[PDB]
């Protein structure tokens, strides 16, 4: 029948996967030169509990005007992707302190949704290396349930862009709990 | 090269100038949708600026805007833009280009990859009560046929690349039909194309579509374009779609008026009863139409030859039958309550000893005003002009129930006042009749709530006044002590009516403050009861000839719907109106039983 | 005695047999006023036909 | 009361670029119908430090 259309929001940290997140749910393509900064005016077709969604994808950046123009986002949204990288943990400390807030004053009643991107780099040896240097460790499942406790959020589950594993039923869990 | 002179190149539609464009983006990694070639607060790119300077109806600059465009890569995301300002939300390049009756550039931007579902939700369209001005149901397809444009609506619908589904719907949930009557006005020109955009539709959908019906797809209010029609006020589509014919065999199911015989001027005519008497099961036009209606053009619609009839055939039915014994039901159990509080002995504190015989008789006459009560609690929860009225009723009486069981001698007054109320809900079955109609209409309910206001702001008055003139009292006719605000209230009341007597100026320590309080009370009282009479006069000449000549038709289909609703549901559909009809074969093959009403016609031409 | 006090002056002698005098006091006010607005509603019935009625009728 | 001179010295907006202090109404962006204007609120909303056009008028 007629494909519903749904309007999805993924707002986080700078470099926390959020457009490569997008552009391998889209074009099942990641990006390997050119990731743009914003994956903007798409709209991706999903089938869940056989009805047919169409995602309409809004990116936002923390970059230059695009940290004035995040907020006209908002508006309309039917879900919400908070992202912060597995591998990066300051963006899982910030989450509480700054996206929960501004998604919550202009997104009300809106479903939350937090993804812990760039999973596969958590058994990353580099990554780990350089986080010891920091003296810090990569975001474990447990802590991303944590943080979700402390928001409310309709759920946490972590997504590697990259490896192409759990970036679809990330989508799926959005367009569920934008359906309700 | 930089946003304020490439606006100035598509506006002039200089191709000459746009040539080194490209080299600059390729060179500088820009696209044409980077903010520096975006209006910051319009968030207009370039494209919808070269969709309005059109000279003789084309732009030579937009096909090379689109290949600067596809070499960029940014096709996509050129071609779909939205405007951010809360005006014009939601407003991609395709609206312009269907707004602007550009078939050609509708065609361009459908071919090379326009959204063709984008909704438009900015604050222009919106609804007219909303705070807007075209609404025309915020898709590139609904708003082609609320423009009154058959050649794009049907390029939309038959792209080789994308074509738009017409069973899509917005955020409210009005779907294309939705649109056509959210924009259809009663004037004869408008109604010209509505109609025929809407059948066209109809049609397009069922053979794209064999096994979906387009008028089926209820909005986020559940109302079907039908009902949309009846609650909006629209006559002419209303009329159309509840006589609606169509000739052609594939889809002729469509139909619902189905000639059945004729005789040279005289034929029989079976109107289909879809959504007209759904018995209950869901939303009936009727209903929508007699209660949700505002309009002034309800008495038209109820005037329609299906409606009227079918009102008609309900009264002969069961409708006086009915009327008479709910009737004859009231009357009778408000006289029992009346009797049974006037026989209450009220000996001592309640409850009372039932042993007699008429004990007895008042029991059982209590037990029935308690059931009449709870039974009108039952139907107030299950919905949750005078349903206030029975209610308010209802909850006093309960009260005085609890008083009575709670040994409260006080529940007589709170009981007593709720059987006064039981003899002003009873005008309610006087409605119909010429005399007192114009008084149990609107009077009984609205003006007695506006009273009930009215006498709550007098008696806080007279009370706080009353408390005012006591407290300068000779303490020690009316001395001061524990009784005096009773007594004194009677006799400021006195006075008031006119009855009172100066023996109240005998007790007074200050005669001189006392007359100026007195005096000044009687000016506020006199001003208090001259704006009751003020607002009694304005909304009773608030009904006028054209009112009261035509609120007749409209209170006589209340009576008869609220009496058709007062049934449960098998006794719904045990006086049902018309027959099952086999009208034809639908879609599928099947022949379609439908609940049809036959009204027999002329037509001399 | 309700006829009498509702054509003319009664004395109020009724309140006295009452156990509450302040809701026999509302409810004698609002039937009062209910009477008086069923009234003008009955004879406004003629008025209206009278400034309405006569335009092309009469 | 001068309803016409108000007017214009209220909305008065100069195109000339040398002396554009004098206008008031400047023009934020305007596309089709709606125009969004910053109006100088310089003697309207005082606050106390000047007489209010707003005082005066109502
Ligand atoms: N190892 C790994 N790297 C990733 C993943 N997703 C993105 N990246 C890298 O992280 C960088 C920043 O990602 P990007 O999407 O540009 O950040 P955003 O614009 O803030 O979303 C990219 O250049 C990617 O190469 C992932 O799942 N795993
Ligand atoms: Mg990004």
């Amino acid at each position: 029948m007629a494909a519903i259309r749904k309007k999805l929001v993924i707002v986080g940290d700078g470099a926390c996967g959020k457009t490569c997140l997008l552009i391998v749910f889209s074009k099942d393509q990641f990006p390997e030169v050119y990731v743009p900064t914003v994956f903007e005016n798409y709209v991706a077709d999903i089938e869940v509990d056989g009805k047919q969604v169409e995602l309409a994808l809004w990116d936002t950046a923390g970059q230059e005007d695009y940290d004035r123009l995040r907020p006209l986002s908002y508006p309309d949204t039917d879900v919400i992707l908070m992202c912060f990288s597995i591998d990066s943990p300051d963006s899982l400390e910030n989450i509480p302190e700054k996206w929960t807030p501004e998604v919550k004053h202009f997104c009300p009643n809106v479903p939350i949704i937090l993804v812990g991107n760039k999973k596969d780099l958590r058994n990353d040896e580099h990554t780990r290396r350089e986080l010891a240097k920091m003296k810090q460790e990569p975001v474990k499942p447990e802590e991303g349930r944590d943080m979700a406790n402390r928001i409310g959020a309709f759920g946490y589950m972590e997504c590697s862009a990259k490896t192409k594993d759990g970036v679809r039923e990330v989508f799926e869990m959005a367009t569920r709990a934008a359906l309700q | 090269f930089n946003r304020p002179i490439l606006f100035d190149i598509v506006s002039r539609g200089s191709t000459a100038d746009l040539d080194g464009l490209l080299p600059f983006l390729l060179t500088h990694k820009k696209r044409l949708t980077d903010e520096e070639f975006r209006e910051p607060s319009t968030g207009k790119t370039c494209l919808p600026k070269a969709l309005l300077n059109l000279s003789n109806g084309r732009n030579d600059t937009i096909p090379v805007l689109l290949d600067i465009a596809e070499r960029t890569g940014n096709m996509r995301e050129f071609i779909n833009s939205p405007f951010r300002d809360i005006y014009y939300r939601g407003q991609t390049a395709l609206h312009i280009a269907i707004e602007r009756r550009c078939k050609h550039y509708v065609e361009l931007l459908v071919a090379q990859g326009a959204d063709v579902h984008a909704q438009a939700r900015g604050r222009f369209f919106q609804p007219k009560d909303e705070g807007g001005y075209f609404y025309f149901g915020e898709l590139p397809l609904s708003l082609a046929a609320c423009t009154n444009q058959p050649h794009i609506v049907n390029y939309l619908t038959e792209n080789p690349h994308k074509k738009a589904d017409m069973r899509r719907q917005d955020s409210r949930g009005n779907t294309v039909l939705h649109a056509l009557v959210a924009i259809a006005d009663n004037t004869r020109e408008n109604t010209k194309f509505v109609t025929k955009m809407y059948d066209l539709l109809l049609l397009k959908c069922a053979r794209l579509f064999p096994d979906s019906n387009l008028e089926a797809v209820l909005n986020n209010d559940g109302l079907s374009p039908l009902m949309m029609a009846a609650k909006t006020g629209k006559i002419g589509i209303f009329q159309h779609i509840i006589r609606r014919e169509v000739t052609d065999e594939d889809t002729r199911h469509l139909s619902r008026k189905f000639k059945d015989w004729a005789y040279g001027p005289v034929y029989s005519s079976l109107y289909d009863l879809s959504s007209l008497d759904t018995c209950g099961e869901e939303a009936s036009v009727l209903e929508i139409l007699v209660y949700n209606s505002k309009i002034e053009n309800r008495h038209e619609m109820l005037a329609v030859e299906p409606i009227n009839e079918l009102l008609r055939d309900k009264w002969r039915k069961f409708g006086a039958v009915s009327f008479y014994i709910n009737v004859v039901s009231y009357l009778c159990a408000m006289v029992i309550f009346t009797l049974t509080a006037y026989y209450q002995p009220l000996e001592g504190t309640p409850p009372y000893p039932y042993r007699t015989t008429v004990d007895y008789l008042r029991l059982a006459g209590e037990v029935i005003t308690l059931f009449t009560g709870v039974l009108f609690f039952f139907t107030n929860i299950k919905d949750l002009s005078f349903q206030l009225l029975y209610f308010i009723y209802s909850v006093l009486v309960i009260v005085s129930a609890a008083l009575y069981l709670a040994g409260i001698e006080a529940y007589l007054a709170v009981m007593v006042f709720a059987l006064v109320l039981g003899w002003m809900n009873a005008l309610y079955f006087t409605r119909g009749l010429k005399l007192t109609g114009t008084y149990s209409i609107m009077i009984q309910k609205i003006l007695f709530k506006d009273l009930f206001r009215f006498l709550l702001v007098y008696l806080l008055f007279m009370i706080g006044y009353a408390s005012a003139l006591v407290s300068l009292l000779n303490p020690c006719p009316s001395c001061r002590d524990s009784e005096t605000f009773s007594t004194f209230l009677l006799d400021l009341f006195k006075l008031t009516i006119g009855m009172g007597d100066l023996e109240m100026l005998s007790s007074t320590k200050y005669p001189v403050v006392f007359i100026i309080l007195l005096v000044t009370y009687i000016i506020l009282t006199f001003v208090l009861l001259l704006n009751m009479l003020i607002a009694l006069m304005g909304e009773t000449v608030g009904q006028v000839s054209k009112e009261s000549k035509h609120i007749w038709k409209l209170q006589w289909a209340t009576t008869i719907l609220d009496i058709e609703r007062s049934f449960p549901v098998f006794l719904r559909k045990a006086f049902r109106s018309g027959e099952m009809v086999t009208v034809g074969k639908s879609s599928d093959g099947t022949p379609d039983r439908r609940w049809c009403f036959r009204v027999d016609e002329v037509n001399w031409s």
